[PDB]
């Protein structure tokens, strides 16, 4: 009564506010439910192999167009699978790959001294990663011949380079310390460098 | 009808309006026919019959009321309940006299009116809290609890801002160039509306305005001169608080307020403690609030707390209160209508019961 | 038309028709359950936390928070009906809404409503002549009016309240200044005395007032009282023309003070002299009452005297006591005689809670009396007040003329049959409306069937086939539903009631059904 | 870089003119069915917040608030027409809108407003000339034809069913407020013909009282309520000691003045009432207060007192009872004691007492008894009554009549169509245009029904040519070609001549708009 008369006249009490927030949130919640079916035919590339449970009609215009774009995508992605073995170049050439390493290609510049299970396990993880991402340039070597008399208490130091610009750093075991460190966590860190797009729990 | 005979004005709109449409200064259509020209100029000639908070004439009020909403408001009050204002305090005689004229010349269905203090309290959005009705010519204390003004709790004090200006010009002769003429009274009031603030107190303000002279404000005015050392400005509020300045030595206004609150039960005073809003009429400058706060805090027990409320604009406050009460949606339970007017006359208005 | 004012509700023909029909449907369906001695009992809550128990239609209309054009028209029409007649107002809205529902089924069938309007007016006229010819007279006696009052008191309230109030009302109308001129109840007031049982309300010969000795040192019960009816100032007064006192010593102060209370004392000495002249000793009662106030000075001056004084009574109180006690009201003391005095037999006072009362009874020939309602609940008091108002309205509408018609569907079904047989005469598609118009009155008994608990068509056809060669005056029973003659129990109703009923219902239906377009203009953007 | 206030908005061209014409349409479409004896009712929401049901032009539009102020302009002309002659407002509005539509068909082809306005002037000239050439008189000497005109007027209104009834209720009320003073200036003041409405009662209960009916009551039980020949006097002084205008505060010094002052005030009241008692009165009414001493005095003499009365009611009662209002009881004369009332009547119509001053001689100011079932009903009946009195007054000041329902308007369209070809000039095209626009009048009447408008239109258009069969209109209830010489539909010439002039002139003035500015003081 009196409060709503106040409301017509004044705004001294606030009580009619904030009832639009949950309204808009629920609107968007109902809206975002059509994204599952919007791209049902626009994601899978095996739907042709999924005959008799995916076909209702074929317009042969946008769907053959989908095959065309899909095959272009496939050829573009499989023309780049050239790697998969971490390689040991020498320090003499080092200037030629710190700089002349290709523009638009990430370089995981790994430096290490073999012998500690830290460096050994890190080398194992990156070598196994090479089996998954053959589109990434891996480099392994002895830092002593890469950097003269490099402090041996600063290994293994991960370097992320492209066009001579350091984008990501992971210096020493201070960020990799522990035998509990695993495959997916390394992949997670290199994804966080901005090179890879994947998903992990933690 | 949201017409309200204020302190000197009558403002006519509707309950749902945000403001009255017409004013009451006590050639829109005056070049087409001139029918209303004569009526409105004649009503304009008639004066304001209300002074000091009591009605003083009766023929002129109805004379003005007839025209004021029969020639511009364009309303038939026979088909409308009526809501006017009234002088701050009157005995039942004026109320039951006005009922007679209203009915006998308009026969409007129902009525209700209330004291201006209640309208101000509603406008500020309160149903509780005593307001300092520092009206022109005379001030009054109206402690309002739930809306109805207590007939046993109204106090009236003769202080006025006119009196403050007069006392200033009674100690402005001591300032050298005195001020008494109409122009000089006007310039004293102008300076008062420019600077008569309160910091804490008389002697300490005068020391900081004379020993260090850092409270001086030079008056570069066509009608003014640099004749104030910071004394005369603060010399207006002081007599507002300390009676012996004016030569009429009595108790302070704070004493009157304190007694008018203490005579009631202590519990309800808590609610009166709650808001304790103020009103203008003689006060327009800050420093009033905290000063009276601490001054009555001397009179207020430290175990209980006190609040001070003062809105900056209170010009249509009575009109706002009237508009709110016109839409309260329960005030019709207290309408006094023909069903009782033609049954009992003015006797029920007198509260024959109790 | 949302272009001339972008914010304006514009509704076309069918929109207006549909909204009117829906509102009427809601209203009529809500009000079905509020008629008959077996209607459903409604509880209402005001905008304060206050509760009223009503069976009245207008109360329901004006207590609902409803903001609608047709609902507003309904409220106004029912207000007028309650003002004029004030009984069975439910019938108004039921008839209007039922006719709306009927005409819907044919306008929806492409029938433009004008033709239905002329059909309805022809049905009005024919039913008018039928009711005029079947209206039957009877000399107004005590038992006739007992039955007439029982009708309305079973209509609006329950059994025992009806049982007491029929007696109360029939005795109330007996008390009258002039049997051969119209009665008016402003001389017969209603006062609410909320401390006793619902069965303790009764009628009191004379008047009882709510205000007593404003200067209490007086007696407690007086007998054989003469009455003084004055309208003069018995309190101190200041002359309108302003003036002041002037002196130079305290002796002048004493003189002026003692001379300032001289005129009022002269008045009271006039009164005391008149009292002693009218009656000296022997303790004969002598009551003085002034409309205006009495100052404490003269109050004590007369309280030390055995005289009892009353002040500040209702304005019509004195005007009715003028006739009641047989005296003449005094407006000044310029001349005076004992003739202007009234008289009463016994006057006593009784206290309750915070207020006391002054009883004036044993009138020599009671021509003004008072009805007292005693009950626990204030809403119960108000409901009984509505009941007594309905009873007095019904008895007035009975006595004013000398004709009355059977109720409870009897004459309703009678003109139903008559109009059905007459319809072959009338022409055009308006004929169909006549049928609908017939169906109009059919709502009246069948809701009673809904208010009784029987199959509606079964009872309807029983009563319709009850028609012998001549038109039986047969209504609907309230316990068996079988057709029964109206005269045997003797429940009837006033003629002009149904007359104005038909008038208002037909005209309002015309107004509703002729509309073309709905606007909500008047919005200043 | 700016020059003026940023709130300036100036627009011009044919586009805004066309928008104005569409505004004229959007007004004209709101009212297109409430015309003629066959009408379809319309309801409106009052801008103040109430409800209203009307079917005449201005009364609908006067309760309508708009933007695009041209709509306000047509509202203004609607109010002007309504207060001017008081009928056919819907007709004027619909004519204006549709003929503006027709003119737009002529503006759009590069044509100038000036030639259109010249054609407008020539068109209205020919309209009025031929209307006078066709306007026929009628003798105002009977109940027959007057009631026929009332029937023909309110057949388009809701009270058509009680037409004859209403007829009489109108006719009487006109003859008994009609007054003439100083050997000239016969007057029919509707204000003196005060309208009053009473809850309850039947529609047929409506009637005008041969006297004055007022909403008051006696002011004391003693004052009797039955007087056959009332000796009434019209008081204009308050009953209390006079205050005047002088200053106050005489100085009291002794103990023998106070009660002496009270007594002298009482004796002043004594003399003031005595000068009234002298002339042997029965009843007295006043516009101001009454003192208890005075009422006691008049009670001693058995005189009847009445408290404040409205000034308009005061003047009406002065006209009725033949008394002259006086404010000087101490200067009273025998000249003006009221006499001419048939009976003092103090009844209770409803539950509020009224005073009924039945009169026995020719009165000049009535109160109309009205009975119904709702304030809405009585308001609608009221509006019908003003229509009735205005049209009756117009006939009182016009002995000429022209048939309605669409006959003479088709006839004048034909006549001016014939007149157009005589001259040579392109201006005939806009000129003749308005006659084509005029052809809107019967359409709605047929369109109110749904008949084959084309054949009826062509038939009437032809028939108005041979043997000047210029008297044929449409029977609205039947929607069939008929002759007005038998149906009995006639309207005062004032209303339709006003319609002509007003519509043509507002058409003239709504064309001159090309440039608009907003955002200024």
């Amino acid at each position: 009564e009196w409060n709503d008369i106040l409301r017509k006249k004044g705004i001294l009490p606030p009580k009619e506010s904030l009832k639009e927030l949950e309204e808009e949130a629920e609107e968007e919640q109902r809206i975002l439910q059509q994204s599952v079916v919007k791209t049902y035919e626009d994601m899978t590339l095996e739907e042709l192999e999924d005959h008799e449970d995916e076909f209702n009609e074929e317009d042969e215009r946008a769907i053959e167009m989908y095959r065309r774009r899909r095959l272009a995508e496939w050829k573009a992605t499989k023309l780049k699978n050239k790697f998969g073995e971490v390689l040991e170049i020498s320090g003499k050439d080092y200037v030629q790959e710190v700089t002349k390493a290709g523009e638009g290609l990430w370089v995981i510049l790994h430096l290490y001294k073999q012998g500690i299970p830290l460096c050994a396990l890190i080398n194992q993880h990156l070598s196994g990663l090479a089996r998954k991402f053959p589109d990434v340039k891996f480099i392994k070597a002895i830092s002593t011949t890469c950097i003269p008399n490099y402090p041996d208490r600063n290994l293994p130091t991960i370097f992320v380079y492209l066009e001579g610009d350091i984008k990501a750093q992971f210096i020493g075991p201070l960020v990799f310390g522990g035998m509990n460190l695993t495959r997916d966590e390394l992949e997670w860190k290199l994804s966080e460098s901005g090179a890879i797009m994947t998903d992990l729990e933690e | 009808l949201v017409v309200d005979n204020g302190s000197g004005m009558c403002k006519a709109g509707f309950a749902g309006d945000d403001a009255p449409r017409a004013v009451f200064p006590s050639g829109q259509k005056d070049s087409y026919v001139g029918d209303e020209a004569q009526s409105k100029r004649g009503i304009l000639t008639l004066k304001y019959p209300i002074e000091h908070g009591i009605v003083t004439n009766w023929d002129d009020m109805e004379k003005i009321w007839h025209h004021t909403f029969y020639n511009e408001l364009r309303v038939a009050p026979e088909e409308h309940p009526v809501l006017l204002t009234e002088a701050p305090l009157n005995p039942k005689a004026n109320r039951e006299k006005m009922t007679q004229i209203m009915f006998e010349t308009f026969n409007t269905p129902a009525m209700y009116v209330a004291i201006q203090a209640v309208l101000s309290l509603y406008a500020s959005g309160r149903t509780t809290g005593i307001v300092m009705d520092s009206g022109d010519g005379v001030t009054h204390t109206v402690p309002i609890y739930e809306g109805y003004a207590l007939p046993h709790a109204i106090l009236r004090l003769d202080l006025a801002g006119r009196d403050l200006t007069d006392y200033l010009m009674k100690i402005l002769t001591e300032r050298g160039y005195s001020f008494t003429t109409t122009a000089e009274r006007e310039i004293v009031r102008d300076i008062k509306e420019k600077l008569c603030y309160v910091a804490l107190d008389f002697e300490q303000e005068m020391a900081t305005a004379a020993s260090s002279s850092s409270l001086e404000k030079s008056y570069e005015l066509p009608d003014g001169q640099v004749i104030t050392i910071g004394n005369e400005r603060f010399r207006c509020p002081e007599a507002l608080f300390q009676p012996s300045f004016l030569g009429m030595e009595s108790c302070g206004i704070h004493e009157t307020t304190f007694n008018s609150i203490m005579k009631c039960d202590v519990d309800i005073r808590k609610d009166l403690y709650a808001n304790t809003v103020l009103s203008g009429g003689t006060t327009m400058y800050p420093g009033i609030a905290d000063r009276m706060q601490k001054e009555i805090t001397a009179l207020a027990p430290s175990t209980m707390k006190i609040k001070i409320i003062a809105p900056p604009e209170r010009k249509y406050s009575v009109w706002i209160g009237g508009s709110i009460l016109a839409s309260l949606s329960t005030f019709q339970q207290m309408w006094i209508s023909k069903q009782e007017y033609d049954e009992s006359g003015p006797s029920i208005v007198h509260r024959k019961c109790f | 038309v949302k272009t001339l004012n972008p914010k304006a509700e514009v509704a076309r023909a069918q929109a207006a028709l549909a909204v009117n029909i829906s509102a009427a449907r809601g209203l009529q369906d809500v009000l079905r359950t509020n008629l008959g001695p077996k209607g459903t009992m409604k509880m209402l809550v005001s905008g304060a936390g206050d509760i009223k128990l009503t069976k009245d239609g207008n109360v329901l209309l004006h207590e609902m928070q409803i903001q609608h054009p047709t609902a507003s028209l309904i409220a106004k029409v029912a207000t007028a009906q309650d003002d004029i007649t004030g009984d069975g107002t439910t019938s108004n809205v039921l008839i209007i809404g039922e006719l709306l529902k009927q005409a819907d089924l044919y306008i929806s069938e492409g029938l433009h409503p004008r033709i239905i309007t002329e059909g309805f007016e022809a049905a009005k006229e024919k039913a008018l002549q039928f009711l005029e010819e079947v209206k039957v007279s009877r000399e107004m006696d005590r038992e006739t009016l007992i039955d007439v009052a029982r009708t309305s008191l079973r209509t609006k309230v329950h059994a025992e309240l009806a049982d007491v109030l029929t007696e109360a009302v029939v005795d109330s109308i007996l008390a009258i200044k002039k049997q051969d001129e119209p009665i008016d109840l402003f001389m017969i007031e209603i006062m609410e005395m909320k401390h006793k049982s619902e069965t303790d309300t009764s009628l009191i010969r004379g008047l009882v007032l709510d205000h007593g000795a404003r200067h209490p040192d007086m007696k407690k019960r007086v007998e054989d009282a003469y009455i003084l009816t004055c309208n003069v100032s018995l309190e101190y007064e200041k002359t309108e023309v302003n003036s002041g006192f002037f002196y130079k010593s305290a002796e002048e102060r004493e003189k002026l003070v003692k001379a300032e209370r001289k005129f009022i004392e002269d008045r009271v000495k006039k009164i005391i002299e008149l009292k002693r002249k009218v009656c000296g000793d022997s303790d004969k009662g002598f009551v003085v009452i002034n409309q205006k106030g009495i100052d404490p000075f003269s109050l004590d001056a007369l309280s030390k005297e055995g005289i009892v004084a009353l002040r500040r009574a209702k304005r019509r109180n004195m005007e009715r006591l003028t006739l009641a006690c047989g005296g003449v009201a005094l407006n000044s003391f310029d001349d005076l005689s004992p003739d202007c005095l009234g008289h009463a037999g016994l006057v006593y006072e009784y206290t309750l809670g915070e207020e006391k009362f002054t009883f004036i009874e044993k009138c020599n020939n009671p021509r003004s009396v008072t009805l007292l309602i005693k009950g626990p609940n204030k809403h119960t008091l108000t409901q009984i007040k509505d009941a007594v108002r309905d009873g007095l309205r019904a008895v007035k509408n009975a006595i004013d003329d000398g004709c009355v018609v059977p109720g409870a569907g009897a004459v309703e079904v009678a003109m139903a049959e008559a109009l059905i047989k007459h319809k072959p005469s009338v022409k055009g598609r308006a004929q169909l409306g006549v049928q609908a118009f017939a169906d109009a009155l059919l709502i009246i008994p069948k809701v009673l069937a809904q208010n009784s608990g029987f199959d509606l068509q079964e009872t309807l056809v029983k009563i319709q086939a009850e028609h012998s060669e001549s038109g039986q005056l047969v209504g609907v029973d309230l316990n068996t539903g079988e057709p029964m003659v109206a005269a045997e129990v003797g429940v009837w109703d006033n003629y002009c009631v149904k007359k104005q009923l038909l008038h208002s219902c037909t005209v309002i239906a015309t107004n509703i059904l002729l509309v073309d377009e709905i606007m909500r203009a008047g919005m200043s953007s | 870089v700016l020059v003026l206030s940023q709130n300036t908005k100036r627009e011009s061209g044919r586009k805004v003119q066309s928008g104005n014409i569409n505004a004229a349409k959007t007004i004209a479409d709101i009212i297109r069915t409430c015309l003629g004896p066959k009408s379809m009712m319309k309801m409106l929401l009052d801008p103040m917040g109430g409800i209203v049901m009307t079917n005449d032009g201005n009364a609908i539009l006067r309760e309508i608030q708009v933007q695009h102020p041209a709509a306000k302009s047509m509202i203004e002309i609607s109010r002007t027409q309504d207060e001017e002659v008081g009928d056919g407002t819907t007709s004027v509005i619909i004519l204006a809108g549709e003929m503006l539509s027709v003119a737009e068909h002529f503006l759009e082809q590069q044509m100038h407003p000036t030639v259109v306005i010249s054609a407008y002037r020539k068109a209205l000239d020919d309209m009025i000339s031929t209307l006078k050439k066709i306007s026929i008189p009628v003798d105002i000497s009977d109940s027959d034809m007057m009631l026929n005109i009332i029937n023909s007027s309110i057949t388009t209104k809701a009270i058509s069913r009680w037409s004859s009834l209403a007829c009489n209720i109108a006719l009487d009320a006109v003859k008994m407020v009609q007054f003439e003073e100083n050997g000239r200036k016969e007057i029919d003041i509707k204000k003196y013909a005060r309208v009053e409405k009473i809850p309850g009662g039947i529609i047929e209960d409506s009637c005008v009282l041969r006297g004055v009916m007022i909403n008051k009551d006696v002011t004391h039980p003693r004052m009797r309520r039955y007087i056959k020949n009332p000796r009434i006097v019209l008081l204009d002084s308050s009953l209390e000691y006079k205050k005047g205008e002088s200053q106050t505060d005489i100085e009291i010094t002794r103990e023998e003045d106070f009660t002496r002052i009270l007594q002298m005030e009482e004796e002043y009241i004594q003399q003031l009432c005595e000068d009234i008692i002298q002339l042997k009165p029965d009843v007295v009414i006043t516009e101001k207060g009454i003192s208890d001493l005075a009422q006691h005095y008049l009670m001693r003499a058995n005189i009847t007192a009445i408290r404040r009365v409205r000034k308009t009611d005061n003047n009406r009662i002065a006209r009725a009872c033949g008394a002259r209002i006086v404010s000087r009881p101490e200067e009273l004369r025998e000249d003006d004691v009221g006499t001419g009332a048939g009976l003092l009547e103090i009844k209770k119509i409803g539950d509020e007492y009224f005073t009924f001053i039945t009169d026995c001689k020719d009165p000049k100011a009535c109160t109309i008894l009205l009975r119904g079932a709702s304030k809405e009903i009585l308001s609608e009946v009221e509006r019908n009554l003003q229509d009735a009195m205005q049209v009756c007054r117009n006939v009182l000041l016009d002995p000429q009549l022209v048939p309605g329902g669409g006959a003479s308007e088709m006839a004048v369209a034909h006549a001016l169509t014939e007149k157009s070809k005589a001259m040579t000039g392109v201006e005939q095209w806009p000129y003749r245009a308005v006659a084509q626009a005029l052809e809107v009048i019967p359409r709605t009447l047929i369109q109110n029904c749904g008949a084959s408008t084309i054949r009826l239109l062509t038939s009437l258009r032809a028939k108005h040519t041979q043997e000047n069969c210029e008297t044929w209109g449409v029977n609205g209830e039947t929607g069939t070609l008929v002759d007005m010489k038998e149906l009995g539909i006639w309207e005062p010439l004032a209303v339709k001549l006003q319609t002509y002039k007003t519509a043509v002139e507002t058409a003239v003035l709504l064309l001159r708009i090309d440039d608009i500015v907003s955002g200024h003081k």
